[PDB]
């Protein structure tokens, strides 16, 4: 299951 | 640390340590920043979250390989070794905790922003209900879902069902409900629900819009591939 | 900082920083094990090379980037943050060469462990010599260059010319002569030689020992076709 | 020009 990857601005 | 720094000169280094991949770099530049006081903008608040998240996302992972390698040894260097990157962990997590409570949230009166801030919360929250361990979970995981709930009603109050924080909202509390809170049902209707209405709402974007909000469902529909 | 920790600890907890990606950690419990002051073995000077190495590989990547930055670019901000790096990268540098100097390779007499610290001294002054400007460049690269010509020299004596440390030396003083000390053809020379001398030498070969040497001929023929 | 990566044991 994924979250958001938000790692990258 | 950061106090002698100008504002504009952290988000500066910010963003050249991101392009650098240092990334506790970024998170202490951008923790000095929230520290100078002001309120933060759209890029600067998704430089802060790009930060911690790529520093925690680090230490979720090496915890996820000693948890593994301690639960099939079941001498003390493993457990030892978990529980100090553990600590680690919860440390990171209770900072962005306390910049979001000192003085993020509080100041934060646009749905944008204290949308974000929310989310934020509950994913801190969620990484420290990850390695928790029994009642202590329990009222981490209600932290977690008390944010995450505040967020998503604002959220559907006021913003479109398309935007792409009300979207990327619904999918971590969808995760939070199938991996932390044992409810895959409620994880399931979340993300179909999201993902249908937002994708009735689609045509009323423009192409680069239309991107941005595409890419995000297609992440609740991934999810939903591996739920059913 | 690692002084009450065991010896056999420290080792064991480097290796589960290598599985968890923890480079930091892992160099700090080398770097702890040898200051207990007993020689390393084969596979605890493999742990502390691979530590530093990764350690030290990120911080020259971000220098690299930054260092791209600032010369594009030419307020005070990229050249700080090149400078931070780059003294953090010094500082690392320099303290493997301390551990090396106290008292790694006065206590090496087999050539094999030898040798394994001259190639690490020359590529830690190498390091330095990456980022160095001036006069200070021409100490710190001839300080590389006597190094890995200590270590050529007892290598050619001592190990047969299909040895995976005595080509993985070859290699690494060839791209010194390549890229810090401006001689390609010397670069050029020395993997062709080394690279022909091993090819002869590969019918000695068990299956495992041939398939160890020629990936490092391969990272020699690698070079050579873009050298040439 | 590459040196010997050197980082997995
Ligand atoms: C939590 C979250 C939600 C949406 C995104 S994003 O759509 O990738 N995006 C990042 C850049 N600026 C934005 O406003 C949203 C990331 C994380
Ligand atoms: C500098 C260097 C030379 C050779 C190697 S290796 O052949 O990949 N190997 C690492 C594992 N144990 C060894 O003895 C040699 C790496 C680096
Ligand atoms: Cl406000
Ligand atoms: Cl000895």
């Amino acid at each position: 299951a994924g979250s958001i990857p938000g790692r990258r601005s | 640390a950061m106090g002698s720094m100008e504002r504009a000169s952290l988000i500066q280094k910010a963003k050249l340590a991101e392009q650098a991949e240092r990334y506790e770099d970024m998170a202490a530049f951008m923790k000095g920043a929230v520290e100078k006081g002001e309120e933060l903008s759209c890029e600067e608040r998704n430089l802060l979250s790009v930060a911690y998240k790529n520093v925690v996302g680090g230490q979720r992972a090496a915890w996820r390989v000693l948890s593994s390698i301690e639960q099939k040894s079941n001498g003390p260097e493993v457990r030892e070794y978990r529980e100090k990157v553990e600590t680690e962990l919860q440390g990171v997590c209770d900072t962005v905790l306390g910049l979001l409570d000192s003085h993020l949230i509080k100041e934060a009166g646009d749905a944008e922003s204290r949308v974000f801030y929310l989310k934020m919360k509950g994913d801190y929250y969620r990484y420290l209900a990850e390695v928790a361990t029994g009642d202590d979970k329990k009222r981490i995981i209600d932290s977690a879902r008390s944010a995450y709930q505040e967020a998503m009603d604002i959220s559907k109050k006021e913003m479109p069902p398309t935007n792409p924080i009300r979207l990327g909202l619904a999918l971590n509390f969808s995760v939070f409900h199938y991996e932390i809170a044992n409810s895959p049902e409620e994880a399931i209707s979340l993300a179909k629900t999201t993902f249908d209405e937002a994708m009735a709402d689609l045509h009323t974007l423009s192409e680069d819009s239309y991107k941005d909000s595409t890419l995000i469902m297609q992440l609740l529909r991934d999810n939903l591939t591996l739920w059913t």
